[PDB]
RNA sequence: UCCUAAGGUAGCGAAAUUCCUUGUCGGGUAAGUUCCGACCCGCACGAAAGGCGCAACGAUCUGGGCACUGUCUCAACGAGAG
RNA sequence: UAAGGAACUCGGCAAAAUGACCCCGUAACUUCGGGAGAAGGGGUGCUCUAUUAGGGUGCAAGCCCGAGAGAGCCGCAGUGAAUAGGCCCAGGCGACUGUUUAGCAAAAACACAGGUCUCUGCAAAACCGUAAGGUGACGUAUAGGGGCUGACGCCUGCCCGGU
RNA sequence: AGUCGGGACCUAAGCCGAGGCCGAUAGGCGUAGGCGAUGGACAACAGGUAGAGAUUCCUGUACCAGUGCUAAUUGUUUAAC
RNA sequence: UACCCAUGUCCAGGAUGAAGGUAAGGUAAUACUUACUGGAGGUCCGAACCCACGCACGUUGAAAAGUGCGGGGAUGAGGUGU
RNA sequence: CCGCCGAAGGUGGGACAGAUAAUUGGGGUGAAGUCGUAACAAGGUAGCCGUAUCGGAAGGUGCGGCUGGAUCACCUCCU
RNA sequence: GAAGACUGGAGUGCAGAAGAGGAGAGUGGAAUUCCACGUGUAGCGGUGAAAUGCGUAGAUAUGUGGAGGAACACCAGUGGCGAAGGCGACUCUCUGGUCUGUAACUGACGCUGAGGCGCGAAAGCGUGGGGAGCAAACAGGAUUAGAUACCCUGGUAGUCCACGCCGUAAACGAUGAGUGCUAAGUGUUAGGGGGUUUCCGCCCCUUAGUGCUGCAGCUAACGCAUUAAGCACUCCGCCUGGGGA
RNA sequence: GGUGCAUUAGCUAGUUGGUAGGGUAAUGGCCUACCAAGGCAACGAUGCAUAGCCGACCUGAGAGGGUGAUCGGCCACACUGG
């Protein structure tokens, strides 16, 4: 993920104009690469080393999901439906 | 693909066959279709020469373009197709005049690209070029021995031949049998391995099967009466009781070479396989 | 110790292969020269004349059961064609 | 055909027995598809509730299709006649479907899919023919001819003196 | 029997084959060309018929190809057809 | 009669339910599970048709190779006409 | 007298548990039997671990790994 | 348990750095082997000694050219990277992780983790290629009382590649993961700050690794010792005399 | 609340709930007709093995370990089934 590409779904889904580290920041982010790795592994089929920092990836991103979801259910409902998760 | 068949019953137990994702359309181009009738093996005389022959399914000649001398012109793939008669596919190729023709598909020939053939042909797979402008180390098909023949040497599914140095008048090529030859530097090629690589893996499955493909039954010679075949009597089972195996007319079939020893092409091989 | 090019490996073995032979022991039977399991002194097994196994299949060969019966103990009567 | 039920015989040869539809249930072993209609059992007729409950057809008249139940009735017997798998246990051979001696042998024999050795660079080798001319092939070593073995699983040992 | 099946229509396997190639003789092979249905194309139906034929004869109503005779129409060598 | 070539034609009924597809689940996405659909096979039972496994009869035969009762294949390496 | 339910009884295919059986496989015990000497020292070819093949037998050899190696030489760190 | 608040945990942002981390495609030079041709004559090779073997059909040696396969000399370092196995020629494409500085951002979002899912040296297995060196099995020559061995001459599978299995090792630091505290001395890898000085260089402080020596403490002893086998808390795995096994 | 085995992973169909009725001293699938497909289980269902339960008894520094004869309370049984 080039770091120009980056910044623009930062600035996409803030909470407010200048935080970068909101759980809604950091799981589109995270969406992002894991919709990257997936084409890379798909055709590599043999890279394992590079296969187990995108399990870390899907582990860390649940994490986040998890917490979003007790701490304010409204705000997690909205993400899954405009990031397209289930 | 490959693809396993699930063992119903005891004929489809052991087959495999290829699954066609390659082939495009299955209607052919009916301006180039020519009849073919079967023969059998029966010669001239209506005697059967050849045996093991006879009795399959029927077929329609595809006419190819083997000499691939339409040079300047712009040739696109139209689609890829299935041939009965030969072991490759086959691509339909229309040029700009309007003209079409098939020739062998190569391996990575795809719908949609532009073939070329001449001497301002660029080298990529499914072009033809005569063999001195086709730089060393190149694998090609398709080679032909007499300009303006047509292709003949490297033509069945899968096999490639390998472009080896200069002499001259002469172009060194290492035949896919892993023979060294020496052909003329006007003869043509086409660059690239040919299509259809799964087709040495499938497993057959039936006897009748078989006889789809125009197979009649082989007899072993241990089998047979002593006026049928030098190997033919004893009773039960016999070994090869001679000093050699023999084929049923004589003349030792094991070891045993049959290439004419004061041949004329023997000064334009280098080393044998 | 003698000879040879080298001296039979795994596996199987009274076998579609074992003469002696109905080999010997066990099972099945009231009683089994056939059958099944073991042993190995293989007259004269043995690795593409392939060796040892193997589900499904067989108007194939072999041994044993349930049911059933004029096959039999042991024959009797009736119909039709000669 | 009484009683017996293979005691007959080279050998259950021949005959007898099972047989339809619906429901229950079903082993070892397996190449996971099978084995399997395994095995072993139960129900079927007619009347009334009843142009049933419900479906097909039609605009309606109407016509056709017909499960479950309950109560009953009659026979020695209800697929009441004809037609309609006997099954199980263990071993040898061949993997299987197929082919064979018209007129004594249908098999363990032949074929087969698979394995391996070998020949062939294209006017290919191989084969028919005195030759021309052909098959191979309107093919091109992932192709074509010959020898042996014969699905699949585990394997295929030693000898190059002789030919 | 214009209409059914076959010729005067078409071709497959195969066969014959002017010149031609090959070969003691005889002849073998084969190009153009042609024969050759078991296949392709093609216009008619319903009744009557008491000794023997019926999509054939007879009755009623049709279709296909062609020809002549009449009546208008159009075109004539920048040229209908 | 054996094999081959060109061109036609024949195979009542019933049973089983391969690949693939859809939906619902299950996952980061897949794998995988369950229902519905689908209609494969030198598949299964069985007539026409083809064949010839057992027995009986016939044996100067109805017949110079058959008949009767059972039997095998019956979408295919199928039967058959010109 | 009839009907439902119903103990025992009969038939059938499976499940589980014990005993027994021609023969067979590895195991243990026995100071004195036969064959070799694989390990312990550099054990006379360093040993061991996984795996494959071979051999009367301990075992041999190939591939990768370890030091739970005294070893034989230049350099590097600590005292 | 519920409602709020915070930033020392955890993570994002911003600015730098190092690395044989992984997969794919292509290329390079030494060296071994084989092949062809000049020159040339009688040995070469091998061992503790030998012999088998190669050579007058002209070898070994030597000069020139061609074909092919495998591993990457110096750099190279108790140096580096990775969770472990492991990763060393060069270039490009696609990718994972870590360290340092800042204090912009969220505000406990964390640790461990039975079952589950993946990776996993070498040998080995299936299908298709490839095959230069090495080499189980095997053959011959020696050694020996014997020698199915060590030693010598040859040599097949294998070692190499693509895809699919297998799931083990002295897979070891014989030391589970997370967190905090507890003398120093000295090398080295990647960073940051300050003083001297024009730089260079020297010195001091500090973060994360990697080695050695040593106090308290621990230990049966050997020994460990801020990279604990010391002092503590959380979670997982495992053990209870030897053989049979 | 008080037992062993996971080398015992699925068990159940009057089973789970509802509607109406029957029956009982009394609630209840206790029983019946209809309707739906539920209920239990890794916090160990199901299955196999063993056993009457307790106050109490023996031992032990204690926490625990083993037992349940005599005395007292409860339960089940009365040759074997109905
Ligand atoms: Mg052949
Ligand atoms: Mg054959
Ligand atoms: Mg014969
Ligand atoms: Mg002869
Ligand atoms: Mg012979
Ligand atoms: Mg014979
Ligand atoms: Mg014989
Ligand atoms: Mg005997
Ligand atoms: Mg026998
Ligand atoms: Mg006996
Ligand atoms: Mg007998
Ligand atoms: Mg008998
Ligand atoms: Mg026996
Ligand atoms: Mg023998
Ligand atoms: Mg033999
Ligand atoms: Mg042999
Ligand atoms: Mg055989
Ligand atoms: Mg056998
Ligand atoms: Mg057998
Ligand atoms: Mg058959
Ligand atoms: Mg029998
Ligand atoms: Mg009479
Ligand atoms: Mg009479
Ligand atoms: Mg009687
Ligand atoms: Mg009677
Ligand atoms: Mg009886
Ligand atoms: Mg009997
Ligand atoms: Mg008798
Ligand atoms: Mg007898
Ligand atoms: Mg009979
Ligand atoms: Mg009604
Ligand atoms: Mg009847
Ligand atoms: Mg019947
Ligand atoms: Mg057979
Ligand atoms: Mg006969
Ligand atoms: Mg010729
Ligand atoms: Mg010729
Ligand atoms: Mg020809
Ligand atoms: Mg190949
Ligand atoms: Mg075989
Ligand atoms: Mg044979
Ligand atoms: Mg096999
Ligand atoms: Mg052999
Ligand atoms: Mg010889
Ligand atoms: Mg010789
Ligand atoms: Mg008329
Ligand atoms: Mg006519
Ligand atoms: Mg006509
Ligand atoms: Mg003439
Ligand atoms: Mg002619
Ligand atoms: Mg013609
Ligand atoms: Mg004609
Ligand atoms: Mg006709
Ligand atoms: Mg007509
Ligand atoms: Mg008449
Ligand atoms: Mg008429
Ligand atoms: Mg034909
Ligand atoms: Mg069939
Ligand atoms: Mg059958
Ligand atoms: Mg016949
Ligand atoms: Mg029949
Ligand atoms: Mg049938
Ligand atoms: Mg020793
Ligand atoms: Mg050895
Ligand atoms: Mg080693
Ligand atoms: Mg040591
Ligand atoms: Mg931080
Ligand atoms: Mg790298
Ligand atoms: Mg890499
Ligand atoms: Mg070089
Ligand atoms: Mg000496
Ligand atoms: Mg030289
Ligand atoms: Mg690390
Ligand atoms: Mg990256
Ligand atoms: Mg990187
Ligand atoms: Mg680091
Ligand atoms: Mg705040
Ligand atoms: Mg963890
Ligand atoms: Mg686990
Ligand atoms: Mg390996
Ligand atoms: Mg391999
Ligand atoms: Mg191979
Ligand atoms: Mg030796
Ligand atoms: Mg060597
Ligand atoms: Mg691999
Ligand atoms: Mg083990
Ligand atoms: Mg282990
Ligand atoms: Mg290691
Ligand atoms: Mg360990
Ligand atoms: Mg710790
Ligand atoms: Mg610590
Ligand atoms: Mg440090
Ligand atoms: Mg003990
Ligand atoms: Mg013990
Ligand atoms: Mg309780
Ligand atoms: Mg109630
Ligand atoms: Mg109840
Ligand atoms: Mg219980
Ligand atoms: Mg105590
Ligand atoms: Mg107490
Ligand atoms: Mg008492
Ligand atoms: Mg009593």
């Amino acid at each position: 993920l080039t770091q120009e590409r980056k910044n623009e779904i930062i600035a996409e889904y803030r909470v407010h104009d200048t935080d970068t580290g909101s759980p809604e920041v950091q799981i589109a982010v995270l969406t992002a690469e894991i919709n990257s790795l997936n084409e890379h592994v798909r055709v590599h089929k043999k890279d394992h080393h590079s296969y187990r920092g995108l399990m870390k990836m899907v582990g860390h991103r649940r994490n986040l999901l998890t917490y979003l979801r007790k701490k304010d259910v409204q705000r997690y409902r909205e993400l899954i439906k405009r990031l397209g998760l289930r | 693909a490959i693809k396993k068949y699930k063992p119903t019953t005891n004929g489809r137990r052991h087959m495999t066959s290829s699954d066609f994702a390659e082939i495009t359309t299955s209607t052919p181009e009916k301006s180039l279709l020519r009849p073919l009738k079967k023969k059998a093996g029966r010669n001239n005389q209506g005697k059967l020469t050849v045996r093991h022959h006879g009795g399959g399914h029927k077929r329609q000649y595809r006419v190819i373009d083997f000499k691939r001398n339409k040079d300047g012109i712009p040739g696109r793939v139209a689609t890829i197709e299935y041939d009965p008669n030969r072991s490759a596919n086959i691509a339909l190729i229309n040029y700009a005049d309007g003209e079409k023709r098939y020739i062998i598909a190569a391996k990575g020939l795809e719908v949609g690209q532009t073939i070329y053939s001449g001497a301002e042909a660029d080298i990529k797979v499914g072009n033809a070029l005569e063999l001195k402008d086709i730089p060393v180390g190149t694998v090609i098909h398709n080679i032909e021995m007499k300009p303006g023949k047509g292709g003949q040497l490297v033509r069945s599914a899968g096999t490639s031949a390998q472009v080896l140095g200069k002499e001259g008048k002469y172009v060194l090529i290492r035949l896919n049998s892993g023979e060294v030859r020496m052909i003329l530097a006007t003869c043509r090629a086409t660059i690239g391995q040919v299509g259809n690589e799964q087709h040495e893996l499938i497993n057959i499955g039936k006897a009748g099967r078989s006889r789809w493909m125009g197979k009649r039954p082989t007899v072993r010679g241990s089998v047979m009466n002593p006026n049928d075949h030098p190997h033919g009597g004893g009773e039960g089972k016999a070994p090869i009781g001679r000093k050699s195996p023999m084929s049923p007319w004589g003349k030792p079939t094991l070891g045993y070479k049959t290439r004419k020893k004061n041949n004329n092409s023997d000064k334009f091989i280098v080393r044998r396989r």
